[PDB]
């Protein structure tokens, strides 16, 4: 039985090879108390933080992709084997996916600590970009991953990656989650700490959908009532919020409302497919496969053809396939992959790394 | 009666103002389970990330602030470097250890590096497989002890670049940590077989051995203290943390069995013979436990914990002579975050403002007993003593 | 043997570590002469005070919470300990209990009389709010003590104790025993001398309770005559009390019957929950505790429970936990506390003291 | 004769253009029973009604009880018909553009003002100090804000913003004034708490020095008289009560101090500004006016700042007042009478053309 763990800035998935769902999906935080004891632990990771996050203080071990402390992030993996999966890794080998044009560096980390520290007899590296492909059953398609930390579009054809056409932009689910608090303060409502900063992304999370035309809903904001909705605080205080549902989202498109110089995902999307080659750009455009938390707003997909079309030339057929599903789509794909029987040459056996050293790991990897 | 009578109870640790810390330290990134600092009264050796090879980054004490980017570091090695040890006979010699195969012994200028450093005073090359643990010999000069992934054992003499003995057989597993007793005459180590061993090098025989001293499968440690007894930490069946202290005479039952938390991470001990007080750090914790051990039952008896927000990546300490005494200080621990060093001050709180004498006992000086060559014919020695108080102001 | 003072404004409990209730209880007073002896000790303490009060001048040493005279507090610890208990101080150590936010002036000065006037061998000081806690059995909620001197709220989450949201209220059992001398002199019945408000005070303590509804219950008091109560004075007199049974513990809901600018302890309580981190509220919500002899008043727990529950929101579970021995709540928890081998660590020694000084104490407390 | 009026968080100043100084300065609250009670008569009658405040983190909340302070300030403070006289209003930085329309459609509806402006506060304290380019710690009342501006133009991307000002300081000097047996509870007490931390609180350089300078000789007590003839004596309270801004966990705050809030949002601008915000900090507002704060934000921002940029925190000995100061001098210039916002432009675009008269 393989595991198949994907690590995100946000979410840890975990599961076993095999399941259609991930038995484990906890925040990726570590608390630590910010308090003195008075009454005769001094971290919590996972959900045990959130249930405690009232007198913790949150730090994520991941910011924009890029692991900040390896120390946090070793708590994160060694909460996921021994409390979530409950499983000890010596004896599962482990599929690990990584993201699109990650740093050598990077993956050395993980497959040294996976190898040393958990001692797992085989393990693997596989890119969320492919992987995200695998779950919808193509070869040939671009994958656009917008997860917490960073969002990367990867052209794929006829299951060859182009390198040179991937672009990666700086903006995701935290960043909108710090607008969505910036905009919150208009309306009278301060969400500073970090505590409630996992306030306002269950908010964002479950209120905030994507305008197929922002200016023409910011007009019916305005003159009605209608997309007016009602959040409950944990303590029982109700909150109402307006047009801020669909102005959060918009910083996708335009990332201009965060002072950010870069276009939006959808010219993202676009750029990197006129980055290939013009012979296979016509499949780019029919099997644009979106992935990730930040992928599952509400008329996004409708959103995002939209704009692609308006960009595209007009013999060309915009087709964005948003499975329901998408949200794990990385962990989905790295369960089938996992589950091959051809994957079986792929592993990695720990005996073989002491004895050759990450020179084995760069190789057999992309 | 009521109370265990005691110096150290009331022990709390105090960071450094901000002015007197070390930022801008792109320190290690290498997963060993080491200490990543080491401390004299003259210099501070921090291991860092290099982009090729390895190097580590020596810098006078007075040089706080913020680091420049471009500072010279000593960046000799091919690969990362593990393990660092100043020499405790000489303030401006380190001991480096690589996983290049080698070690390589160091001179420091007095005034620190001006130029970066490539080509050391001596290579010891006698190891198949990375040098990750690097012990100098308290007593005997110029002799220096380096454990390899290969499971050897290997005394070198630094000054004539020898191999005094080899000990290669003893090891079934991968060495944890070694460390030398009180003289200098036998040496402890922990292994990956969960088992204790207590070795006498110049002649080659295990004088003792615990098998199964902690039966979890996470690193463990065993140090030796000034009495002669051995003080472990490792992990239980349940991956819960303990401590345990063991009479080499012995071996059957510990002395003392305390367990502490369910955490990761090594717990990576720091003893002061002085004070019979040793600090138990783990490496990615944020706190600092510190116990005493005394001949009273339990025999370890839990003093405090000095409590931060920022879990460590290493830590350093500094020995008796650079302490400042005037102060009632009795540790300085160089704590290290990611990207910088904070020193942690470890103060006995005291009403008098004049030396303590019960606080401040003859230390260890700078001054080797022995010889590398009379220390091979089976000579053996305390170490020299000092005192400390010339240096009170 | 260890030894539990809980040093009140009113009353003074003293015992031993590991019994239920307080050995010694007898009221914090010192009462000096005011006539001239014709007949051939100049100051009472406690009970033998209370007796031949007829002809001294009762003054409590402590007031609000703050000791007018150390000269006096020496003689109430020197009463406790060899008229009370029966004890030799130089013996058994002494677990001292502070009021909340407890100045280090005031701390150093119990510190430094335990320790060079009685010479304990150990000593320690306690919060009251923490020993409440203790001994309902609970590390989260938020404790009302309401004694004789002042009204603290602190609450506690999860063992931690948020300093910041503890709110202080100068009203407790003297003002309300002061206040029923007031309107005591409206029904023809006066009181003026420190010995007569004992008597009052014994009034108040034997036929006043807390009205759910304050204006229903006035105008039944106004319209019949099963309200009221008879009250014999010491000397055979009969006093009968009507409508004053509930105005005088109204004063606790409805500070303005004092002249004073804050609110009730209803309010108090909302506003101190208020004060803390959204994610904890729920908890604080369920498990308020009451504390002190200002909380006994028959239907207290039910006018709580209905007052916070019109502040709090409609979704929060209001709980207000009043157990039957909160009297002595503070000393109980204190007994428990002590006997705990994991508390023999916090003990302070007189060698440790005096080669360290009040340095110690104020760290390895709160 | 125009009217500047600078709206606080919790002191609104009113005055006349031209004048060096304004003529009102009151509290901006509210009071109604525990029938309507405004400014200091709110807080004339104490205890018996309970205090709100309708702009109380600069942003205005409640525009029934804003219009009620205008209102005020007019009639019962200026002592002038708003109808007669245009007024020059001052806005807090990030301020909803809905805030501004509502302004615009009050002057001009509600009090018949023949013409009007806004302008930003953080940007009229950058020109009284002689500058275009700069970052503003602007710590009033209820509100502190770090507004980075490049040519006279406020980044909002950059914009940050602390709940930590003079109203939380004096309510800590009322926590810690109870430790030395003083009882500061009532509002009464509060205004006197006040009066004591603008006259004899100061900013430490250093704070552990300072406290044992403190804690073993009597040079820094200082003696203060009450209203009723009572002496009362401060020690360290003096320069704990405004280390609680750079050290908000004093108060239970997470949020990091106003150095670390100045440095964090010159982080956020572009890197080849970055060099200008630090040689050209500029202290504004009510909350930067304690002696030595400009020698401990120098101190504070080097430490985070790399070493090779050069720190100058400017501190203009009229920054109480420099956004009040600035709008005087602004609405007094001949040449200023084009940028009016006229009754008559505003009968054709309607409240919408503050956005394009005064961006
Ligand atoms: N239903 C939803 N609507 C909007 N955003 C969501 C939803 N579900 C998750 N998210 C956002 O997706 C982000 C991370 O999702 P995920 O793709 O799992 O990231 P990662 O790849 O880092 O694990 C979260 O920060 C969350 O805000
Ligand atoms: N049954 C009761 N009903 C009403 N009030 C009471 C009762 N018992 C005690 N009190 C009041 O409680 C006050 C002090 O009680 P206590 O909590 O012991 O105060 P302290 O904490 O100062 O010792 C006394 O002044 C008394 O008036
Ligand atoms: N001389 C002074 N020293 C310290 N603080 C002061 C001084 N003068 C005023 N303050 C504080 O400034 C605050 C309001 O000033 P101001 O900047 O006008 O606020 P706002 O701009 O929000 O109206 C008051 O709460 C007061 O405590
Ligand atoms: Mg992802
Ligand atoms: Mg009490
Ligand atoms: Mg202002």
């Amino acid at each position: 039985a393989a595991l198949v763990v994907d690590n995100g800035s946000g979410m840890c998935k975990a599961g076993f090879a095999g399941d259609d769902a991930p038995r484990a999906v906890f925040p990726s935080i570590v608390g630590r108390p910010r308090h003195q004891g008075v009454m005769v632990k001094d971290s919590y990771v996972g959900d045990e933080a959130q249930s405690k996050r009232g007198i913790l203080t949150l730090k994520y071990p991941i910011e924009h992709g890029i692991v900040t402390n390896w120390d946090d992030m070793e708590k994160i993996w060694h909460h996921t084997f021994y409390n979530e999966l409950r499983v000890a890794p010596e004896e599962h080998p482990v599929l690990l996916t990584e993201a699109p044009l990650n740093p050598k560096a990077n993956r050395e980390k993980m497959t040294q600590i996976m190898f040393e520290t958990f001692n797992t007899p085989a393990m693997y590296v596989a890119i969320q970009a492919v992987l995200s492909l695998y779950a919808s059953g193509r070869t040939t398609g671009i994958v656009m991953d917008s997860g917490d930390g960073v969002t990367h579009t990867v052209p794929i054809y006829e299951g060859y990656a182009l390198p040179h056409a991937i672009l990666r932009l700086d903006l995701a689910g935290r960043d909108l989650t710090d607008y969505l608090m910036k905009i919150l303060t208009e309306r009278g409502y301060s969400f500073t700490t970090t505590a409630e900063r996992e306030i306002v992304r269950d908010i964002k999370e479950k209120l905030c959908y994507v305008a197929l035309d922002f200016e023409q809903e910011m007009a019916t904001a305005a003159s009605s009532s209608s997309l007016e909705k009602s959040y409950e605080l944990p303590d029982g205080q109700v909150i109402t919020i307006g047009n801020e549902r669909f102005r959060c989202p918009e910083a996708l498109f335009q990332p201009s409302f965060l002072g950010m110089e870069s276009a939006g995902i959808h010219e993202t999307t676009f750029n990197s497919i006129m980055k290939c080659d013009v012979d296979i750009r016509k499949d780019l455009y029919a099997n644009t496969v979106l992935s990730g938390g930040t992928t599952m707003y509400p008329g996004i997909a409708d959103r995002m053809q939209k704009e692609i079309t308006a960009l595209a030339p007009s013999t060309m057929k915009i087709k964005i396939i948003a499975p329901p599903e998408r949200k794990y789509s990385v962990w989905i794909g790295g369960s089938i992959l996992a589950s091959l029987s051809t994957f079986q040459q792929m592993w990695i056996s720990k005996q073989e790394y002491d004895e050759s050293g990450p020179s084995i790991v760069h190789r057999k990897c992309f | 009666k009521v109370v265990r009578q005691s110096k150290f109870r009331h022990v709390f640790g105090q960071p450094v103002k901000n002015d007197q810390c070390y930022e801008d330290i792109r320190v290690s990134r290498v997963t060993w389970d080491s200490t990543f600092c080491a401390v004299n009264p003259k210099f501070l050796a921090v291991i860092v990330e290099a982009s090729g090879g390895g190097a580590f980054l020596v810098l006078p004490l007075s040089k706080t602030g913020r680091i420049d980017k471009a500072y010279p570091t000593v960046c000799g090695h091919t690969g990362p470097v593990l393990d660092i040890d100043w020499c405790p006979h000489n303030d401006e010699v380190i001991a480096s250890g690589s996983e290049d195969c080698t070690v390589m012994v160091w001179q420091i200028p007095e005034n620190g590096l001006t130029s970066p450093l490539t080509e050391p005073v001596v290579v010891l090359e006698g190891h198949t497989k990375r040098v990750g643990i690097i012990a100098w010999h308290p007593t005997a000069r110029n002799v220096l002890l380096s454990a390899g992934c290969d499971n050897v054992v290997l005394i070198w003499n630094v000054g004539t670049a020898e191999e005094l003995y080899r000990l290669d057989s003893l090891h079934p597993d991968l060495i944890y940590n070694v460390s030398w007793n009180h003289n200098g005459s036998l040496f402890c180590s922990a292994c990956k077989d969960k088992s204790v061993r207590i070795i006498d090098p110049r002649r080659g025989t295990l004088v003792a051995e615990r098998e199964k001293a902690h039966e979890g499968a996470r690193p463990m440690r065993a140090i030796f203290l000034a009495d002669g007894k051995v003080f472990t930490t490792g992990f239980s069946r349940m991956s819960e943390r303990q401590l345990a202290l063991w009479d080499p005479e012995n071996l059957e039952e510990p002395m003392a069995l305390q367990e502490l938390d369910s955490s990761n991470g090594a717990l990576l001990p720091f003893y002061d013979p002085d004070t019979s007080v040793v600090y138990v750090c783990g490496k990615g914790d944020s706190s600092i436990r510190y116990f005493e051990i005394t001949e009273e039952p339990p025999y370890i008896h839990f003093l405090n914990t000095f409590t931060s927000k920022e879990p460590q990546r290493g830590m350093g300490s500094m020995p008796k002579r650079g302490l400042e005494v005037s102060k009632c200080e009795i540790a300085r621990f160089y704590k290290l975050h990611e990207r910088k060093c904070e020193p942690i001050v470890m103060t006995v709180p005291r009403k008098s403002d004049l030396f303590q004498d019960d606080l401040y006992p003859d230390t260890a000086g700078p001054e080797a007993a022995l010889e590398a060559e009379e220390w091979v014919s089976g000579r053996d020695a305390d170490p020299i003593l000092i005192s400390l108080r010339e240096a009170y102001v």
